[PDB]
């Protein structure tokens, strides 16, 4: 309250009034009866335990329902002290339900930022909030995340801090499903950097970036109308001082397959449709195409037009963006010209040579165009394509291909070329985002999709999932490293294996040599291979021999399931071979390499399959991610229906598993989750046995807590002390509190007694001492009362003085 | 009981007191010795029955020992002043300013059978003012060892 | 029942001379004869029946000694383990740190209460000018009788 001012207006959405809190934490609670439970319709709802069937449980509900469910269909409920905890990982009850429930509660209260360990959970408001408030920005400036409530700028500032403090590079990993709203965050994070550390004694380029990438890496999905096929990684290169110096974009998966294929309700990248829109007629003649997409098989397999999109407007948007982005006209010409060649390729036709099974060109109409547009020679091109001249042994052996082999190779280049280009564009962007000023560190902001499971998982899914399963391991490790420091700092004795390790199995199966990709990219070299062919190769080699490898359980179709950290994914292998071909005919690449179209020439100097790069790029990335201090952000999507303050359960539950959130909780719950700082330990719990007093009060902030735990009918196991704090397992701290409220009655009542006891014990030592001094006094008086009236004594009295 | 508390100093105070009442120096106090000690102190109105009452308390000639035994016998539960002050200093234990009436009223009546509530009211009247103000234990001790007026 | 000294100690708390102590003084005499009892436990058995406890401990030694033995059985709870630890839970900020105000009110207002006078008397020059009290030393000086 006092603190909050900076935000003031935002406050209510960040933190709650100091009594709202108080009124919530300090309320009646019955542990032994209050619980969370399974529920057929709603995922997990809360209730009160009624009876106990010896290993069955009957519970009332919150809505009014009675269910008798297993013993482990029942889960404890955190004391009220943990109402809308900033960091769920501080809870003493690391469950599945408690996590769902915490998020949910602080959302119904309009708090979108709640932490879950290292993560920074974020829930889509679906409405407007004063959070991105220009006051907040400052507020979060120079503050550890313990000095302020859960928020993204926390992460974002700390990064910065840390950046200059530790002299290490940083990263922020934003991830969530299609509707979670990451771009929004990403963008918002970015502004943050720009603001808090500006040396413009960009902002558009920065922006303009999107609309280019989007034309090339975005498309109409059956779900979205502008689905990201794209991912991205920006490197904000901070200077030495700490002021801005450079940027660097990189694009991923704008999904190579779209370029060649498309589902029935979908469509390919926008660009194509943009261009054929006709807003810039020169383009059409320049590229040598028509305006009717049905002339380009590659791009009209699905849909061509989308009502919510104005291809004409975008074309310019795109166009203009290129310019702003600083591209050379020529390049801006390559891009276009190159994007049309690809269309043309899909028009390239062939026929069987007579009496031979060879492929022979079915015309030099299209080739001519493709050739010219790329700065190639029609012939040379068609040869290389048809009579691929290979190099088996120590020479170069000319190999002949089949019709089926060509069509597929073509497609492989089409895809290959598009990709590369896309990669290039990104680089070029990054370059502008290129200054001469020195750079000492950078802060990487990664925006990509998270593990999504669909009833239908194709090639694209594998690529993404694979990305995520990697990212995850990346975390699990950082956490293992991190954890282990505490137990080292404190002095606890906990040994444990890297948490990443658990996933290495899956990764090897994909990325290793005889793994999926390889088998995938080899077969792509076989002029007469089939999806079916590929399939078998996949099995013969992995089936029965590999655990993570499995054959689908019929319940569309499926060819193989994998066992990812998030779960089992049923993959359909159909189109892969193609999609993957856009293995690359090196003869052709040769030609590219010596094109008259520099840009094209460039793209292929590092020299091929589609998945071949994806991997290369994904490696270059995960490497950049390593020389980084990882900072994690998990974006969440409340309800498919778009309603603020609401949440479908199982929908959020999902995300949580695939997020890493639930895995971070797991790993937490294996060690010693909750860790109390000593003073923070004294104050709150002294009351439990407060008398463990003369030696517990003349005292130490550490040795005390030690001494304290002396009392209580508590597991002296479950905890562990160390140099700065105690370590505690779950539901313990929960136990403590109870005594405190209930748990302190215990603690106090017992500490009172001894005192009371002891108090009187000193009374006896006094009573006793006194014993005689009284008597002395007693008798002594009596004398006098008797004597004072006696002649002889009065005499002595008057006389007593004359003496000496 | 009368030779067991009874220190050399107390006994010398008594010996000097005897030699001041002992007019003749002979070694035995008699009626004559009492008569002029009263006269020397200003008391001329002394009647034989009072002198005789004094002497009648002893079975023989009043000799040093017969005196000391008769005076000890009446003080069978009486200490010298410093010893009495120690008992109060234990009740004081904190020091210097002496105790309150209630605190000792209770402690004389409580542990044991009785310092009776007749005895205690006589105490507040014969020990004072002193017993009201500071329950003046210093004063209490000086009045029991040195007489009532003082 | 049995031992001798405890009978000698009963007369020291008679305060009348009759050798018959009261059902209320019952709860206090039990506290110095070796080991602790809580008020609620004393109040539970034989305490809760006024006429019976008055004819079962507001009495001679005959019922004193059996009540005292009854308490002697539960006294295993004298275990110090939990009772330095419980204290560190109230003010944990490094060493066994406490604040005067927190122990003073918590041990006057909660559970079994304690008079402000008795609490001030537990704080007998063990909480000097610093505001903060040292937990570990109090449990030792408290248990030290």
């Amino acid at each position: 309250d006092a603190e909050m001012a900076a935000f003031g207006e935002a406050a209510p959405y960040l933190r709650k009034s100091e009594k709202e809190r108080i009124e919530a934490q300090n309320k009646p609670f019955d542990a032994k009866s209050s619980v969370f439970v399974v529920h057929p319709k709603e995922s997990f709802v809360k209730g009160t335990i009624q009876s106990k069937e010896g290993g069955k449980v009957t519970v009332k509900t919150e809505g009014g329902e009675t269910l008798t469910v297993k013993e482990d269909q029942v889960f404890s409920m955190n004391p009220p002290k943990y109402d809308k905890i900033e960091d769920m990982a501080m809870m003493t009850h690391l469950h599945e339900p408690a996590v769902l429930y915490n998020l949910k509660e602080r959302y119904a209260a309009w708090m979108i930022y709640t932490y879950s360990g290292l993560f920074c959970v974020t829930v889509n408001p679906y409405k407007w909030l004063p959070v991105y408030n220009p006051k907040v920005v400052l507020a979060y400036r120079g503050k550890k995340r313990q000095e302020a409530p859960p928020h993204i700028f926390s992460i974002s500032d700390n990064a910065y801090q840390f950046m200059l403090t530790d002299r290490e590079n940083q990263s922020i990993l934003i991830t969530g499903e299609s509707g979670a709203g990451k771009t929004v965050n990403t963008k918002r994070v970015i502004q943050y950097f720009a603001t808090i550390a500006a040396s413009g004694e960009l902002e558009d380029q920065i922006i303009s970036a999107n609309p280019l990438l989007e034309a090339f890496g975005n498309a109409k999905t059956v779900r979205n109308d502008n689905s990201s096929r794209f991912g991205k990684f920006i490197r904000i290169h901070f200077g030495a001082t700490g002021k801005l110096a450079s940027a660097d974009i990189e694009t991923y998966l704008l999904e190579k397959s779209r370029v060649t294929f498309q589902l029935p309700a979908e469509r390919s990248y926008h660009i194509f449709y943009q261009i054929m829109s006709n807003k810039k007629p020169e383009l059409i003649d320049m590229l040598l195409i028509t305006t009717n997409p049905y002339d380009y098989h590659y791009v009209s397999q699905g849909e061509i037009t989308v009502p919510s999109i104005d291809d004409q407007e975008e074309l310019m948007a795109t166009d203009s963006a290129i310019d702003i982005l600083g591209f050379s006209a020529d390049e801006k010409t390559a891009i276009y010209k190159l994007t049309g060649a690809v269309m043309h390729y899909g028009n390239l036709k062939f026929k069987q040579k007579q009496r031979e099974e060879q492929a022979e060109p079915d015309g030099t109409e299209v080739a001519d165009k493709a050739a010219y547009l790329m700065g190639l020679n029609s012939a040379e091109l068609l040869k290389a394509l048809c009579y691929p001249r290979v190099k088996v042994g120590n020479e170069f052996v000319t190999k002949g291909q089949t019709v089926s082999q060509v069509h597929n190779s073509v497609g492989a280049l089409a895809k290959a070329v598009y990709e590369k280009m896309f990669l290039w564009m990104v680089i070029r962007i990054n370059q502008q985002l290129d200054t001469k000023q020195p750079r000492q560190y950078f802060i990487g902001v990664l925006d990509i999709a998270g593990f999504e499971i669909f009833d239908f998982n194709s090639f694209e899914q594998l690529c993404i999932n694979f990305t995520n399963e990697k990212l995850q391991q990346f975390f699990n490790h950082h956490m293992f490293v991190l954890e282990q420091e505490e137990y080292k700092k404190e002095g606890i004795e906990w040994e444990f294996i890297d948490f990443g390790m658990d996933l290495a199995a899956c990764i090897e199966l994909i990325e290793k040599p005889m793994g999926i990709f390889s088998i995938l990219e080899e077969e792509c070299m076989f002029p007469k291979a089939t999806d079916t062919s590929f399939k078998n190769k996949l099995y013969d080699q992995h089936l029965g021999k590999s655990n993570n490898f499995q054959k689908p359980k019929p319940a569309a179709e499926a060819h193989f399931s994998l066992v990812h950290y998030a779960g089992t994914v049923d993959y359909n292998i159909s189109g892969w071979l193609e999609k993957n071909k856009d293995p690359l005919n090196e003869t052709v690449i040769g030609l590219y390499q010596k094109s008259s179209v520099k840009t094209l020439a460039l793209l292929f100097a590092t020299y091929q399959t589609v998945s071949a790069l994806f991997r290369e790029n994904l490696n270059k990335l995960m490497a950049n991610l390593r020389s980084t201090h990882p900072h994690f952000v998990r974006c969440i999507i409340p309800n498919e229906t778009k309603t603020p303050g609401a949440m479908e359960h199982e929908l959020v539950l999902h995300q949580l598993r695939c997020n890493g959130v639930l895995e971070g909780i797991r790993i937490c719950r294996k060690g010693f989750p909750s860790r109390v700082l000593y003073a923070d330990f004294k104050q709150r719990y002294r009351v439990l046995n407060a008398s463990a007093i003369p030696e517990g009060q003349f005292m130490d902030s550490k040795k005390a807590s030690e001494k304290l735990l002396g009392s209580i009918d508590v597991d002296h196991t479950q905890y562990r002390f160390g140099h700065t704090k105690v370590f505690f397992k779950a539901g313990l701290l929960g136990l403590l509190e109870e005594m405190r409220d209930d748990k302190l009655a215990e603690i106090i009542t017992r500490t009172q007694a001894r005192c009371r006891g002891f108090l009187m014990r000193v009374e006896y030592r006094r009573m006793v001492e006194r014993r005689e001094s009284i008597f002395c006094i007693q008798y002594n008086v009596r004398s006098f009362m008797n004597v004072k009236h006696w002649p002889w004594m009065k005499l002595f009295f008057k006389i007593k003085p004359l003496l000496k | 009981n009368v030779f067991s508390m009874f220190d050399q100093t107390q006994i010398q105070d008594f010996k000097e007191a005897f030699t001041v009442i002992d007019q003749n120096r002979d070694g035995i106090i008699d009626k004559d010795d009492l008569r002029e000690t009263f006269a020397a102190m200003g008391r001329l109105n002394v009647k034989n029955e009072e002198l005789d009452a004094m002497i009648k308390e002893a079975s023989g000639p009043i000799n040093f020992t017969v005196f000391l035994t008769m005076f000890g016998e009446k003080l069978k539960g009486a200490d010298p002043e410093d010893v009495i002050m120690g008992a109060f200093k234990v009740l004081d234990p904190d020091g210097k300013g002496s105790i309150k009436k209630s605190f000792l009223e209770e402690l004389l009546t409580t542990q044991c059978d009785r310092f009776t509530p007749e005895e205690i009211k006589n105490m507040w009247a014969a020990f004072p003012p002193d017993v009201a103000g500071n329950v003046d234990y210093k004063n209490i001790c000086y009045v029991i060892t040195h007489g009532e007026d003082k | 029942d049995e031992i001798n000294d405890f009978k000698e100690a009963f007369l020291l708390f008679d305060r009348t001379g009759d050798a018959k102590i009261t059902l209320s003084q019952v709860g206090d005499i039990v506290r110095a004869l070796g080991q602790n009892p809580t008020n609620a436990e004393i109040n539970k058995i034989l305490g809760n029946p006024s006429k019976e406890e008055m004819n079962a401990k507001k009495i001679t030694f005959e019922e004193f000694l059996p009540m005292l033995q009854a308490a002697a059985n539960n006294k295993d709870q004298g275990t110090f383990e939990d009772f330095v630890e419980g204290l560190r839970v109230f003010d944990k900020e490094g060493n066994g740190t406490v604040m005067g105000a927190e122990l003073r009110h918590v041990l006057a207002t909660l559970g079994e209460k304690m008079t402000e006078e008795e609490v001030e008397e537990l704080m007998k020059g063990q909480e000097d000018s610093n505001g903060c009290i040292n937990y570990e030393a109090f449990v030792k000086h408290i248990m030290s009788v």
